[PDB]
């Protein structure tokens, strides 16, 4: 992975040694080049994973997440450079440095072979993320959002640290390849119940599981755009990726320990989907949409079937691009009217025709129109949960109806109807904004032509 | 085979070319609508060649050209079923769409986004053809949801209008409720048969098919606006008239019926599913025909006519006559599309007036639209040897002589009488009597685009049923022996409907003033179903969202039980620890208590 | 219950301005100042060539040399055979049916 | 906010429109329109206003019982089939300020005249504000009514968004 | 182009044209036009492309995997042997998925080919599909997303123990 | 036949008996309502018509509404017999309900599979 770690590190001297007026041009260009080289991780085999060294390996799960991570960095620089224009040069470079350091931690997190190494990098991503929200967030409540984000994570991740160290004492290793062969079944006992909870709760809080999700709508409403993009696109998936790995060593206890969390997710997705119908803040609505989509991923991971694991992987990639798009679309309205209230600016299709097309395409992927990878992932999960229990189709089906209602409600309210009379500063869409939208949707829709590369190891 | 398969695919590829040309490659925006209309007309020609080959020898084939994805033992390929149902539907859909698109070149002439309008009509047609030629359920689902989304964009065409946005979302809501059934069938077929391909489903031929078929019945209910998920179809009149013509004839609404026809190898062995569809269709055909009796908006009368005719198709499925249900789809496409086109001609001439109470006296003012409207009404009511007679009358005889629910049979016959009444209502109020429209007369139906497009559908509305019925190969044993009163029931009840309709219509001219009954109010307000359901259900769901899900749970109790209470405990604990008086005496006193407790209580000195 | 004299005066003044504004929406003659049966068959001839002949060449080439070179990609229903038919592949003659009872 | 006279005249217009919806035919509607007008005429000169209010209340109850459940609506009236149909084509005039110079160059005459209107608006605004100040009582306006211009060369206060509103058929 | 034994096909029996009408068959003339206007030009282009290919003949090979000891012959926790046994099991698992796909493809082609006589004429294909699906289900069903040769062996032994128990009591 | 109002069908204004019995005290209140509306209308129009303004006319009523519908709830929340019973009834209750629905369904299915009475003849995808 050094071929990706080192050029990612080199982005920092590049940004600090650039001409004052070329920091965005240089950092954007070269992080796109890094993104290009990340397609070499597609050398995946039918049986064995791509095992680079003692520290890092890649397989069909981490590879799509790695490519999404490295693609998002140039998109985040594009999205941020406008609202940061007044910021002084040194603080602009510090912002870019936090984004670069976040990518470095993420690519190491997704390829770490040893689980304790994964833990440290999994935890390291908090620091830059918290700095981005609290330092460059706009409103007073970013400080509270920083605290809720920090302490929800640590409340769960500290027990995970104890469990992981305990496993290494008992098994002798935390290398994931070793655990694949030395895994022993988890017997029933109260000690093992709490070992299971310690191994899972940290990832649940990040997903987030319904009931532990209240930190996420806060974080989004306060974060700058780049913070929201990385939060929705990648940082939520640290939980899913972690769960997909650690469930290896929790069998067969997961058979019954998953029940409370399947109930929370199955009922949670309908609650959060219903909540979206009444949200008044556009960022908050998109945030609640994420909780509903990720509730599907939790269920898929917990029932552990080949179809559910393939659907979970596709959903994680598909949601990453869609939710990042939706935040970017909402932000482009914010940069004009400086309010997140959904009902403030209406009938924008009359004033911004092409931006309304991006709004339509994003909404259609959010409601999972076939054959988008959003639908492929959701469908594979629905198929597998039907076998788990036929009654789940009723809950899955109801959520599909509610998802369409709130996705189109968001499109109708902001883009259709009559424009607001007094809002007279809706200037035409910039080339930057249009390019940013298309750099989300185009790879998303292109993936429909070759979905296998985002279906994960079980493919 | 090489010509058959090559030409069937070229039809579909031909339709996608005007869409590809939107990438400004070699585009002539001057007349994009003509370009799109020309593509449809050429696609109709190419589709007649394989259709002719099927009629000659019964040539059928499946084209699995592109391997898309393999999920372990489930291999998904882009596969096209060029069979009986796709061979006869495609030319009919293209022929009808050809008239609708030519008509739209006149009707939508002054629309600034006419180019986008014709693109959406073309995308509508493409997703329907994907639906009709799909050989596996995932491909079919692509077309299934595609037509739904294209319905949303075309119903809400005039998006500055709140009612249009409401109607468009309502179509999505009801169709997604039906889609719950569709995914249920997909899940059942994968879990139990390990397939989404029609071949494997029919070969394995499960006997325990209740669950998958109820799911398909639910999907058809939503898509074909059967009772329970029906209100959205009359609400779809918000869209431009060409949308209604295409929506109600060659595309969206017949998809639900087509889905059940495609699965007849399963339904024909399931009497329980037959009873359900029979009774669902019967209440639909009766209830919506009753609603049409008192509607005043011309587009709504014809919309309720479609719901009634769709219910009849669902009855034909119920009595295990899938090929008769398919024939009605094909015949209905001609005269129903014409009826909307004729109504659009009237609406345009009266400056967007759609209330029949403001029409009248048009029989001579619009002679050609009158002729088409009369022919279309006669085809709809089953006048012998017009296009509608070759399906409906066979359906009524088949139902009359079948082993079937007696109530469903009666409801269907009454609905046939009601068809005569509401067709009479349109003719009487729109064409006869004296004009009731404003004084500045702007009547003019002399545009060749209007005349020619309606003309072609008029010719189809006369001969298409005869031509189709004489060329399709028999797949059943038609019942042709029956008593005289079961053979002519359709004709008699229709005639009585016309006579009774004339009594009602002429009574409106008497200088007598009448109070409304409950039956009249029930019919006018559509059985109160939209009034009750569209207020109550949204209120209950939307109230649950804010009051309980959002505020009660996510902004209160999930906050209280953890972060809010935990912070209080630490703050209280901190004030205990730090609120000290800074006195040497008190600190050393606590040292003594600590040393004593360490020994007497805990024996740390041992 | 008519206009007050002040209401009448205001409406008259706005009416003068509104009509002047609407007149000023008329385009001048030069606006928009823009920057720099034999035919019928030919129009339909070029369309048939580019939208039917070229696509069918591509589809036929694709079907003949890529799709039909793989198993079961195109599967035909086997032709119906009736009593009295002759087979091209073998030359086999299918025997006729029995003699029908009179009816 | 409605007087007794306004309430009566609104019911008369409303009752006739529902009557016309029941009758349909013009000769039939004419006959019953005269009968209804006679009913309003018998109590035209009622003086006991308590009786007049009771007559109005009873008439409204009669209207509610006998109203058409699906009355005729003019196409572009609220609830009509063309209501709000052309709102998607209405674009505010401030959008022309964001046109690219090459777009403006296609209509040199239109935009020269547009600048004259913007100049007129700019030079009129201060006087419009002052007129409203000096004509408004201390506690702010008590009604939504606005005054005419008083001097010559003045424009009626707050005229721009009325005069320059989108056309009813803007495309 | 493909092995006819793996993807079998019955000998095709086409009837000869036997017109009973004086009208010409429009399909006959369209077939001639299609052969002249579409097929012949397409064939010429392909033959040009095939000539270029014949000038640059080169080869690729089907990878052969030697057999290695399976998970039954691996000592507990001996990762080096387990790894080779596990990878082999995963390759066989992928092969068994495609064998089921081949049989399903045979079944689906028979159903379409035999038309309205498919319920009778496709019995052999249906029987073969039933058996391979049963064999595949025994091997791999219920193993979960974190499947392995170890879990597959444990399932087999559970099935073997049940089969022995029933046989004893008989 | 009197009009019966419901939550989703209001009483028509012409059938409201309070609509006609209008006192000088009720006309005084209507005048004060129109004064507030007119005062706000003027404040809005002075900004709406200002030729030099470009942006959004911030509406405190809209800001108050979005603030009330979120941030203002928990400060004014009191744990008492109502919110606790509604909190329990619709917070824990559905999870327990669905747990028993799915748990019962899965126990029945697993018991049939072990006994070999569930038909899984062609079930090889999961
Ligand atoms: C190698 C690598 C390749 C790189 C990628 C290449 C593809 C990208 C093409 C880039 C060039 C785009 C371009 O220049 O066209 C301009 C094109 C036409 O110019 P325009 O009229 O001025 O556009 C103005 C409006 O935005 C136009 O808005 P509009 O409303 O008129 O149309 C926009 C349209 C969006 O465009 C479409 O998606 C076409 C319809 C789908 C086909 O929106 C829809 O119609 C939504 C319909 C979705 C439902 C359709 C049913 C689903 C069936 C799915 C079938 C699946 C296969 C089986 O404008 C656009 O469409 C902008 C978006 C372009 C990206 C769309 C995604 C394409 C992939
Ligand atoms: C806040 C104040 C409260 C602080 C936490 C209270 C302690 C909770 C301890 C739970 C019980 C864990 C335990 O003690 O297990 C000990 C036992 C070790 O015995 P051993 O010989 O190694 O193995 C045989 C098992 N008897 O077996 C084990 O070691 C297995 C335990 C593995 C490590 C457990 C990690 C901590 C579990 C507690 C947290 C789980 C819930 C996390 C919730 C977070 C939500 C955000
Ligand atoms: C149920 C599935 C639902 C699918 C949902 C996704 C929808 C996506 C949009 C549909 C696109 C429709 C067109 C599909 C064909 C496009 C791809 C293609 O034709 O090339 C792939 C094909 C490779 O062969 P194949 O084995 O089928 O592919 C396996 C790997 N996927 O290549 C070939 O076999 C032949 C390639 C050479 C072509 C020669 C002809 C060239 C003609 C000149 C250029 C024009
Ligand atoms: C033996 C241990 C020590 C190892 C030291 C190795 C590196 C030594 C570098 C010495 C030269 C540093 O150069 C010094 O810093 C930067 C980058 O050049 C320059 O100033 C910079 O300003 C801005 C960025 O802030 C940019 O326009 C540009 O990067 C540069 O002009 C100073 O004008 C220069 O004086
Ligand atoms: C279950 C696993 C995760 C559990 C995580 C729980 C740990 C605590 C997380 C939040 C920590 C924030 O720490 C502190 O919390 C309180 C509210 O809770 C905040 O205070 C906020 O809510 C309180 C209570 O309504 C208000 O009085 C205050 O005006 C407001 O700012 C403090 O400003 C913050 O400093
Ligand atoms: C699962 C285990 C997780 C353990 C995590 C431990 C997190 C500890 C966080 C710090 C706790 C103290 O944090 C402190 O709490 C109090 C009470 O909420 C807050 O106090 C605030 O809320 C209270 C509650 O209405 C108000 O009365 C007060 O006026 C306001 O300032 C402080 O603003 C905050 O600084």
């Amino acid at each position: 992975m050094l071929k990706y770690i080192i050029p990612t590190i080199m982005l920092m001297p590049l940004t600090w040694l650039s001409k004052n007026n070329m920091i965005w041009v240089n950092s954007t260009a070269h992080s796109l080049l890094i993104s290009f080289t990340s397609l070499l991780l597609m050398n995946q085999f039918g049986d064995n994973s791509l095992n680079f060294s003692l520290l890092f390996f890649s397989d069909s799960l981490s590879t799509p997440l790695l490519i999404l991570t490295m693609w998002l960095l140039p998109l985040m620089l594009m999205a941020s450079q406008h609202h940061l224009s007044k910021e002084n040069l040194t603080r602009k470079k510090l912002f870019i440095t936090m984004l670069i350091s976040l990518q470095l931690f993420l690519i190491m997190t997704f390829t770490a072979m040893e689980l304790i190494l994964f833990y440290i990098l999994f935890e390291a991503t908090l620091v830059p993320t918290l700095i981005i929200i609290t330092r460059w967030g706009n409103q007073t409540e970013r400080l509270n959002a920083g605290l809720y984000f920090l302490f929800y994570t640590l409340a769960g991740s500290l027990p995970l640290l104890v469990a992981l160290i305990y496993i290494q004492n008992t098994v002798g290793s935390l290398n994931f390849l070793m655990l694949q062969y030395w895994v022993q079944p988890v017997h029933n006992s109260w000690s093992n119940v709490f070992m299971w909870l310690a191994c899972m709760m940290a990832f649940m809080v990040k997903m987030p599981l319904y009931g532990l999700h209240l930190w996420l709508p806060k974080a989004h409403v306060e974060a700058p755009i780049a913070g929201s993009m990385v939060l929705a696109a990648v940082l939520l998936k640290l939980g899913g990726y972690g769960m997909l790995r650690i469930t290896l060593i929790l069998n067969p206890m997961t058979d019954f320990m998953a029940y409370p969390f399947i109930m929370l997710s199955l009922w949670g997705m309908i609650m959060t989907s219903s909540i979206c119908l009444r949200q008044t803040d556009l960022k908050s609505l998109i945030a609640y949409s994420s909780v509903s989509h990720m509730a599907l991923v939790i269920v898929a991971i917990l029932i552990q079937t080949p179809w559910s694991y393939m659907g979970a992987t596709a959903l994680m990639i598909a949601h990453g691009l869609t939710s990042s798009m939706l935040f970017c679309l909402a932000n482009s309205n914010y940069e004009r009217i400086h309010s997140r209230t959904m009902i403030l600016a209406r009938g924008l299709q009359t004033l911004l025709p092409l931006m309304a097309t991006w709004w339509l395409l994003a909404s259609l992927t959010n409601l999972a129109l076939p054959p988008t990878i959003n639908l492929i992932g959701e469908l594979f999960v629905v198929m597998s949960t039907f076998s788990w229990s036929n009654i789940t189709i009723i809950l899955m089906g109801v959520n599909m109806v509610i998802t369409a209602l709130y996705s189109l409600y968001m499109l109708i309210m902001t883009q259709r109807g009559k424009y607001t009379y007094h809002i007279n500063n809706i200037s035409p869409s910039f080339t930057r904004e249009n390019a940013l939208m298309s750099l989300h949707i185009l790879p998303l829709l292109l993936l429909t032509l070759n979905p296998k590369i985002i279906l994960g190891p079980l493919y | 085979m090489n010509m058959f398969s090559s030409l069937s695919l070229v039809t579909l590829l031909l339709l996608t070319m005007p869409i590809m040309m939107m990438s400004f490659n070699t585009y002539k925006p001057s007349n994009y609508p003509l370009y799109v209309k020309t593509a449809i007309s050429y696609a109709f020609i190419t589709s007649m060649i394989p259709t002719m080959m099927f009629i000659h020898s019964g040539q059928e084939l499946i084209i699995s050209n592109w391997h898309w994805l393999t999920i372990q033992t489930l291999k998904l390929s882009l596969s096209f079923k060029m069979d009986y149902f796709s061979m006869m539907f495609i030319p009919v859909a293209l022929f009808v769409t050809w008239s609708i698109m030519e008509f739209s070149m006149w009707y939508m002439y002054s629309d600034p986004n006419i180019n986008k309008f014709f693109k959406y009509l073309l995308l509508f047609l493409i997703t329907m053809l994907i639906l009709v030629t799909a050989n596996n359920l995932f491909q079919l689902f692509i077309g299934w949801e595609g037509v739904g989304i294209m319905s949303f964009l075309l119903i809400g065409w005039w998006y500055g209008r709140a009612d249009a946005n409401t109607a468009a979302l309502q179509a999505i809501l009801y169709n997604r409720i039906g889609d719950i059934g569709f995914i249920l069938a997909m899940a059942w077929f994968l879990t139990n048969l390990n397939t989404w391909d029609l071949q494997q489903i029919f070969m394995l031929n499960p006997s325990d098919s209740n669950m998958p078929l109820i799911g398909l019945a639910l999907a058809a209910t939503g898509k074909s606006a059967q009772f329970g998920l029906h209100p959205w179809l009359p609400s779809a009149m918000e869209g431009p008239t060409p949308v209604s013509a295409l929506l109600h004839s060659s595309t969206m609404v017949v998809a639900g019926i087509f889905l059940l026809i495609r699965f007849y190898p399963l339904t024909e062995n399931n009497k329980y599913i037959q009873s359900i569809t029979l009774c669902l269709g019967a209440i639909t055909t009766l209830f919506t025909a009753m609603c049409a009796l008192t509607q005043n908006d011309i587009k709504k009368i014809i919309a309720f006519s479609t719901s009634s005719q769709l219910g009849l198709m669902m009855v034909t499925i119920g009595i295990n006559q899938p090929y008769l249900a398919f024939l009605h789809i094909c015949t209905h496409a001609f005269f129903k599309a014409m009826l909307f086109m004729c109504s659009g001609s009237i609406i345009h001439s009266l400056n967007d007036e759609q209330d029949i109470r403001k029409m009248g006296g048009l029989f001579k003012a619009m002679p050609f639209t009158t002729t088409a409207l009369i022919v279309g009404s006669l085809a709809l009511t089953g006048m012998p040897f017009l296009t509608g007679f070759y399906s409906k009358d066979l359906i009524i005889e088949a139902a009359n002589t079948s082993y079937t629910n007696a109530w469903a049979l009666l409801m269907t016959l009454i609905a046939t009488s009601f068809t005569a009444i509401y067709s009479t209502r349109i003719i009487f109020f729109a064409l006869l009597g004296q004009p009731r429209f404003p004084t500045l007369v702007n009547i003019n139906e002399n545009n060749p685009l209007l005349i020619n497009s309606i003309k072609r559908l008029l010719i189809g509305s006369l001969f298409a049923g005869y031509i189709i019925s004489n060329n399709i190969p028999p797949t059943t044993i038609p019942q042709m022996t029956m008593p005289y009163y079961l053979k002519t029931t359709a004709l008699i009840v229709t005639i009585l409907g016309f006579i009774l309709a004339l009594e009602i219509s002429n009574m409106t001219k008497n200088l007598k003033y009448h109070y409304p009954s409950n039956a009249f109010k029930f019919s006018t307000l559509l059985g109160y179903f939209p009034t009750i359901m569209h207020r109550l259900a949204p209120y209950m769901n939307l109230s649950m969202s804010q009051k309980s899900a959002s505020s009660l749970l996510d902004l209160i109790w999930l906050e209280a039980i953890l972060p809010k209470t935990i912070s209080l405990a630490q703050m209280k604990a901190s004030t205990l620890v730090t609120n000290q008086k800074g006195l040497i005496k008190l600190y050393f006193l606590s040292f003594l208590i600590t040393i004593l407790i360490s020994m007497i209580l805990f024996n740390f000195h041992e | 219950s008519g206009y007050t004299p002040e209401e009448k005066l205001r409406l008259q003044q706005l009416r003068e301005l509104r009509r002047r504004w609407l007149k000023d929406q008329e385009l001048s003659p030069r606006e928009p100042v823009l920057p720099p049966v034999i035919y019928k068959t030919y129009r339909h001839s070029i369309f048939a060539f580019t939208h039917v002949l070229i696509p069918v060449w591509i589809i036929h080439y694709y079907l003949k040399y890529h799709v039909t070179t793989k198993p079961y990609t195109i599967v035909e229903k086997k032709p119906r055979i009736f009593p009295g038919d002759t087979i091209l592949e073998t030359g086999e003659v299918i025997p006729p049916m029995k003699e029908f009872p009179d009816q | 906010y409605l007087t007794h006279q306004q309430k009566v005249l609104r019911l008369y217009k409303r009752a006739l429109r529902h009557l016309e919806s029941w009758c349909i035919h013009r000769d039939k509607y004419r006959y019953f329109a005269c009968l209804l007008r006679a009913r309003f005429d018998e109590h035209k000169n009622e003086k006991d206003m308590v009786k007049a209010t009771q007559l109005l209340r009873e008439a409204e109850e009669e209207f509610w019982h006998g109203q058409h459940p699906q009355p005729y609506i003019f196409p572009e009236s609220p609830g009509g089939t063309s209501y709000e149909r052309y709102e998607c084509y209405k674009v505010p005039e401030w959008c022309l300020d964001d046109w690219h110079p090459s777009e403006k160059a296609m209509y040199p005459d239109y935009f020269a005249k547009r600048e004259q209107w913007k100049k007129l608006r700019r030079e009129s605004w201060e006087r419009e504000v002052k007129q409203l100040q000096e004509e408004t009582p201390v506690g702010g306006p008590r009604t939504e009514a606005l005054p005419p211009a008083r001097k010559q060369g003045d424009l009626p206060p707050l005229w721009w968004h009325i005069v320059t509103r989108p056309r009813e058929r803007p495309m | 182009s493909w092995d006819k034994d793996v993807y079998p096909e019955p000998p095709r029996r086409t009837p000869a044209p036997s017109p009973q009408t004086s009208l010409p068959n429009p399909i006959t003339y369209l077939t001639k036009a299609f052969d002249l206007l579409v097929d012949r030009p397409v064939t010429l282009v392909r033959e040009f492309i095939e000539r270029q290919h014949a000038k640059n003949k080169y080869y690729y090979y089907h990878r052969e995997f030697r057999r290695v000891p399976d998970i039954t012959e691996c000592q507990e926790k001996d990762v080096l042997c387990m790894f080779e046994a596990e990878m082999q099991w995963r390759r066989d698992y992928k092969v068994d998925q495609e064998i089921v796909n081949i049989i399903q493809e045979r079944l689906k082609a028979c159903q379409q080919r035999e038309g309205e006589s498919h319920r009778q004429n496709c019995a052999k294909e249906l029987e073969q599909f039933t058996q391979v699906v049963k064999a595949y289900q025994d091997r791999y069903h219920d193993l979960g997303a974190h499947y392995s040769a170890r879990k597959c062996l444990a399932k087999q032994k559970q099935r073997m123990l049940a089969e022995r128990k029933a046989a004893k009591e008989a | 036949p009197k009009y019966e109002a419901s939550r989703l069908s209001s009483l028509p204004t012409t059938l409201d008996p309070a609509e006609y019995d209008i006192s000088s005290e009720t006309r005084k209140a209507q005048a004060e309502r129109l004064a507030i509306r007119s005062r706000l209308k003027r404040e809005y129009q002075l900004q709406y018509y200002d030729p030099s303004r470009r942006g959004v006319i911030e509406d405190p009523a809209l800001v108050r509404w979005t603030y009330a519908r979120s941030a203002n709830i928990y400060p004014n929340f009191r744990p008492n017999t109502k919110t606790s019973l509604l909190g329990a009834l619709f917070g824990i209750g559905p999870l327990v309900f669905w747990y028993y629905v799915f748990k019962t369904d899965r126990d029945r299915k697993e018991k049939l599979i072990q006994e070999g009475k569930l038909d899984r003849t062609f079930n090889i995808s999961y």
